[PDB]
RNA sequence: GAGGGGAGUGAAAAAGAACCUGAAACCGUGUACGUACAAGCAGUGGGAGCACGCUUAGGCGUGUGACUGCGUACCUUUUGUA
RNA sequence: CCGACUAAUGUUGAAAAAUUAGCGGAUGACUUGUGGCUGGGGGUGAAAGGCCAAUCAAACCGGGAGAUAGCUGGUUCUCCC
RNA sequence: GUCGAGUCGGCCUGCGCGGAAGAUGUAACGGGGCUAA
RNA sequence: GAAUACCAAGGCGCUUGAGAGAACUCGGGUGAAGGAACUAGGCAAAAUGGUGCCGUAACUUCGGGAGAAGGCACGCUGAUAU
RNA sequence: GACCUGCACGAAUGGCGUAAUGAUGGCCAGGCUGUCUCCACCCGAGACUCAGUGAAAUUGAACUCGCUGUGAAGAUGCAGUG
RNA sequence: UAACAGGCUGAUACCGCCCAAGAGUUCAUAUCGACGGCGGUGUUUGGCACCUCGAUGUCGGCUCAUCACAUCCUGGGGCUGAAGUAGGUCCCAAGGGUAUGGCUGUUCGCCAUUUAAAGUGGUACGCGAGCUGGGUUUAGAACGUCGUGAGACAGUUCGGUCCCUAUCUGCCGUGGGCGCUGGAGAACUGAGGGGGGCUGCUCCUAGUACGAGAGGACCGGAGUGGACGCAUCACUGGUGUUCGGGUUGUCAUGCCAAUGGCACUGCCCGGUAGCUAAAUGCGGAAGAGAUAAGUGCUGAAAGCAUCUAAGCACGAAACUUGCCCCGAGAUGAGUUCUCCCUGACCCUGAUCAUUUUUUUGAUCAAGGGUCCUGAAGGAACGUUGAAGACGACGACGUUGAUAGGCCGGGUGUGUAAGCGCAGCGAUGCGUUGAGCUAACCGGUACUAAUGAACCGUGAGGCUUAACCU
């Protein structure tokens, strides 16, 4: 319907790069520790991406102080200030659920030449 | 509950479905008159007239695409040759639905679906 | 489970009450071919309104 | 207070400066006009009548265009009741708009709840099932025992069983009222309401408050 | 075609071979009356109204049965059975 | 091919013992076709009173026979004392 | 020592009061109702 | 491999159909997180599953146990070798 | 696994052991899972609607409500009442 | 004429009360109460043999409940041997709430760990024409034991067929008929009915009141949870055999290339709409009235005293409302707004005006049948829907976006085919984020929603009253 579009077009980012599943992207995200307010940076492959408007999305996984860790950022929230492809990766799939079963060597994604 | 869905079952499985309607869009193509019951007729309308639209961009990879449904290179032949030219200026409604009353053998309402132009 | 008592003649024409077929309301007649036909649908003689749509 | 009719337009977020995301149902409440107004010495209680929304003239039969006449206002597509509070007065052919939501802060909203059909016990009244398995003949989904023995020989009234489940009116109290956007007409609430896309919803202001 | 309507035979075809007589259960069509605020062995006592018909023009006869008092089948077996 | 451990279904069945998914034996004390022999207080039984023509702590058919039944049921028109 | 008409606590007896909580529904007058009905 | 999958020769669609796309039953597919907490009992379901090679405990009647367990390789193309 | 207090073991109607074997009984673990927490969605065959065909058990007769009581002592059919 | 369940009974059982020896420093009665006494329930163990032996399925689990109150929690209160905190005991109170596991067929119980609490009973020890079938209670087998033996044992052990398509009542839903007094389309009122009603923790008040300290509140306020319920799909996800792709075997389309069929959707990886929980919004209340136990004011009977007799005030999750849903078959059938119909008559009667009890014209009817008329609206038919088993309900029918198609987009998959280049080749690379894309969004009369026809009528009873003439 064409008025909810206008109602979330006003939302939306205008500065959005592009990335693609695959690409090691680093996020940039507002931690409010009490008063205070700063940026954290959450840096790993790109295995999913939902588009979807406003309401788009896309999880990163990392390995995380020995652990995996995944996160699904809405794309358009004020929670994330930035994003920064940091290297293209290069796969077939639009999803990368398979990498949770892999680590290390057999988790390498090879690099988009382009 | 079927909110929004679409698509009849007919009491058929998917596979026979498929089977069936590539048949029939076949028949209405060669004959462009066939007698089948109404919601068959009303089914066969969104298989027969994306095939029309598609054959009226006469290309290799369409006529590939219209083999891999049909499976009939008569059929597909008479799409791109005949049936995309005569319907070249008609955007869409290529089909018209005639409601002929009742089978005798099981009081299945009945139609004609017949090409407009026949 | 089955009935204790014969239900009664009269319990069954009750209960048949609502099976009276009802007639059609209205046949409709082809402009050209003025012949009768169920309103939607095409004539015995393969007229649709006005339109000679099936022949033989 | 007197409430408002709209129709649900869908669901979508806002999203805070702090990053937080409301979800929020959009209701798009046109122009509310008043048909009918009902006094105490005619009618025996105090109302108004509105209208909203337009119908096509061959849709308005000559009673409904009477009625609609007589009051000077344009068919829309359905009439509702609003009771009046004692301090609340309106006249016949007064237009009512979105505004009359700008200070209040939460509102509660009806509408017909989607329909489920025909609903058995466990989707409708959330009975367990049975075993899968364990040698569980035929008894699944099924109810169960519903009562006693020859004390009382009867099933009570009231009995949760299969039925028609949804397709009927439902209020969701006290929303946040998020948004009032006149230039629009829309009223943004916070949260689910009743009803598919598209369908007429009744907005008063909250009753608890 | 089945089946039927006539025509004809015959004392009779409502003796037509699914055939003398042609009962009852059971199932229909027609007409009269009753019946959609009313609780139970369905009748019985009371009883209005309606329809049809009667040699005295009067009530009566036939059918129905609003409303109302009373009223828990039959057999068997039992101390005793709705 | 011969079986029949488990479950679901079916239970006025598709079937008076099955179907489906699984299951055991599968060169042997194996399994199968044709024909033969053993007969009812009798047969046969790697033994369950199992089997002996959908019948088994004594087959089936006919006869004694209308066994007997201190038991159950039922017992038909009327009125008067 | 203070007020001016009774005061006290035993017995016998008529009628009542408490003691008195149960399971589908009033539900321990047949009902309505009754201070006599 | 007389298993199995798809086919040949050949033979068939099983003698009611048409719609719809509720509960519930039957036969199946998939499932977040958890993973026997279910239950009389893991009933049912899920799972394992091939070949070659490496490797394999107690115990033992010296045959076994044992395919114990556990693990690695596996398609296609080219060369060695038109 | 022990103990021995064997109600009421015990030596071919065998005692005690025993590798292997078992669609045998019990218990535990890994794996695995809709068995379960707690169910959701889906694909098919019925169920539902139309056309054709067309059963069954049962059945004293029925104008076949609740409640409290009564009563061959657990009532649609009795009383009162709703 | 026994076993189950019912019935009668209530010794027994469970609960309540009376007397008060005594315990309790003192002090019978805060708490407990000896020896005895009196009741209630139907509730255990029983008694009886009235119902059922031409059959009333009996343990436990599961599912689903419903009622009682002798109350487990939450609520209100009196006394306390009640400082506080926390208890004891009794009274009121049935609104709502009221564990998951290990063992065992268990119910129970014990145990582990929860909880505000893990209530007690009735309901054929509720519930097998709802499920199960582990136990009891057939036929096989064995042990111990008894028996000479066949066999036997509320001793044990291993194994061991649970049928019914619902006529009636009832219950959950959903239509059809007629009625409601001319017909019709809507909006209502609200008699009456149903739903809902639980509660933790943290912080503040306050380390205050209390207390030697240890500890540690009432009253009031704030936030955030568990469980439950309703709605919804924006988000996070499941499903997604109607979208895209990878891949094994085989068969075909002449072959290559490219495709299709079959193999559980062959096997898989993703995934649109919808549906949906694990996802996320919301709810329980406040307030008001009348009260329970309880507390009182004023106040005599009874010069005192006394909450009570007259009068007056407080007082709880119970009651009546407040909140949500149904709701005029509420036959007591209600109200409001709007819309429509303004013929010839005959037959015959009713009245009248005329008569000669009979008759000669006019007007009008809750008769009847024909003629003309056919409205408002409805139904039907068609295209249909997040509406739906069917009916029903909603949208739309050319003066049209109702559905299909079509166009644009989105989404998903993930760089099609063809051609070219590199490589001996598998394959890689370019054209290319290509191609394809369901149920989605915005649009669009191309197709199908036909002119008609059908139903429904023609001013709507009597009386009386208030008025208008
Ligand atoms: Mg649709
Ligand atoms: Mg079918
Ligand atoms: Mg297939
Ligand atoms: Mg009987
Ligand atoms: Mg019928
Ligand atoms: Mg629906
Ligand atoms: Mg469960
Ligand atoms: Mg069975
Ligand atoms: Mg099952
Ligand atoms: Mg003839
Ligand atoms: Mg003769
Ligand atoms: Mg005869
Ligand atoms: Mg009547
Ligand atoms: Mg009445
Ligand atoms: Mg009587
Ligand atoms: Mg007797
Ligand atoms: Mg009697
Ligand atoms: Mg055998
Ligand atoms: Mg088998
Ligand atoms: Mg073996
Ligand atoms: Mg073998
Ligand atoms: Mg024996
Ligand atoms: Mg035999
Ligand atoms: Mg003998
Ligand atoms: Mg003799
Ligand atoms: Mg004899
Ligand atoms: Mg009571
Ligand atoms: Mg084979
Ligand atoms: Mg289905
Ligand atoms: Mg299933
Ligand atoms: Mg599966
Ligand atoms: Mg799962
Ligand atoms: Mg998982
Ligand atoms: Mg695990
Ligand atoms: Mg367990
Ligand atoms: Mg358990
Ligand atoms: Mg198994
Ligand atoms: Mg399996
Ligand atoms: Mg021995
Ligand atoms: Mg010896
Ligand atoms: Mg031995
Ligand atoms: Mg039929
Ligand atoms: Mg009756
Ligand atoms: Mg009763
Ligand atoms: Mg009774
Ligand atoms: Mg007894
Ligand atoms: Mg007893
Ligand atoms: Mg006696
Ligand atoms: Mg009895
Ligand atoms: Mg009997
Ligand atoms: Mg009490
Ligand atoms: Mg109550
Ligand atoms: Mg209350
Ligand atoms: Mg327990
Ligand atoms: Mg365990
Ligand atoms: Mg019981
Ligand atoms: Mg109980
Ligand atoms: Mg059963
Ligand atoms: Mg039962
Ligand atoms: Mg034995
Ligand atoms: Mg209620
Ligand atoms: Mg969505
Ligand atoms: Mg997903
Ligand atoms: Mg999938
Ligand atoms: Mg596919
Ligand atoms: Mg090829
Ligand atoms: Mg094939
Ligand atoms: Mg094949
Ligand atoms: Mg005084
Ligand atoms: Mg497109
Ligand atoms: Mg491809």
């Amino acid at each position: 319907s064409n008025i909810i579009k206008q109602l979330e077009q006003e939302q939306m980012k205008q500065d959005v790069p592009s990335f693609r599943p695959g690409d090691t992207v680093e996020v940039k995200v507002w931690v409010v520790e009490g008063s205070k307010k700063r940026l954290q940076a959450f840096e790993g492959v790109v295995i999913a991406i939902r588009n979807r408007g406003l309401h788009s999305a896309f999880t990163v996984r990392k390995i995380s102080n020995g652990e995996g860790v995944e996160r699904v950022f809405q794309t358009h929230s004020p929670v994330v200030d930035s994003i920064s492809v940091k290297r293209r990766g290069a796969v077939r799939k639009a999803k990368l659920y398979y990498l949770r079963e892999r680590t290390g060597k057999a988790a390498r994604i090879k690099e988009r030449l382009n | 509950m079927r909110h929004r869905k679409s698509g009849r079952q007919l009491n058929r499985n998917s596979s026979h479905r498929q089977a069936m309607f590539r048949n029939m869009a076949g028949s209405l193509v060669r004959h462009e008159i066939i007698k089948t019951t109404l919601p068959k007729a009303k089914e066969l309308r969104r298989v027969v007239e994306p095939l029309i639209t598609l054959a009226k961009t006469d290309s290799v990879a369409n006529r590939r695409l219209a083999f891999a449904r049909t499976r009939d290179n008569e059929i597909v032949a008479k799409l791109f040759n005949e049936l995309g030219p005569r319907f070249a200026s008609r955007a869409g409604g290529y089909t018209r639905i005639l409601k002929c009353g009742f089978r005798a053998g099981d009081n299945a309402p009945m139609a004609y679906i017949e090409l407009v132009d026949r | 489970a089955v009935q204790q008592n014969k239900p009664t003649r009269s319990k069954r024409g009750m209960r048949r009450s609502h099976d009276a077929l009802t007639a059609v309301t209205s046949l409709s007649v082809d402009k050209t071919s003025g012949e009768k036909h169920l309103r939607h649908h095409i004539t015995a003689d393969g007229y649709y309104r006005g339109r000679k749509v099936i022949a033989k | 207070m007197i409430g408002l009719v709209g129709k649900k337009v869908g669901m979508t977020r806002i999203f805070t400066e702090d990053g937080v995301s409301i979800p929020v149902t959009v209701i798009e409440v046109e122009a509310n006009r008043v048909t009918q107004v009902k006094d105490l010495a005619n009618d025996g209680y105090r109302a108004i009548q509105v209208t909203t929304g337009a119908k096509k003239a061959n849709r308005v039969t000559k009673p409904e265009a009477g009625h609609f006449a007589k009051a000077g206002v344009e068919a829309g597509r359905g009439l509702w009741e609003f009771r009046l509070a004692e301090g609340e007065e309106f006249t016949v052919g007064q237009s009512i708009s979105v505004e009359l939501f700008a200070d209040v802060k939460k509102v509660d909203v009806t509408g017909t709840s989607k329909g489920k059909g025909f609903a058995g016990t466990v989707k409708r009244w959330n009975f367990r099932t049975q075993d899968a398995t364990h040698g569980n003949s035929l008894s699944h989904r099924v109810p169960g025992s519903i009562g006693q023995n020859q004390t009382p020989g009867k099933v009570f009234k009231g009995k949760k069983m299969a039925g028609q489940m949804g397709n009927e009116r439902v209020t969701v109290q006290s929303l946040d009222v998020v948004r009032v956007d006149a230039e629009r007409n829309l009223l943004l609430v916070k949260g689910a309401v009743p009803g598919a896309t598209g369908s007429d919803l009744i907005v008063k202001p909250a009753v608890k408050a």
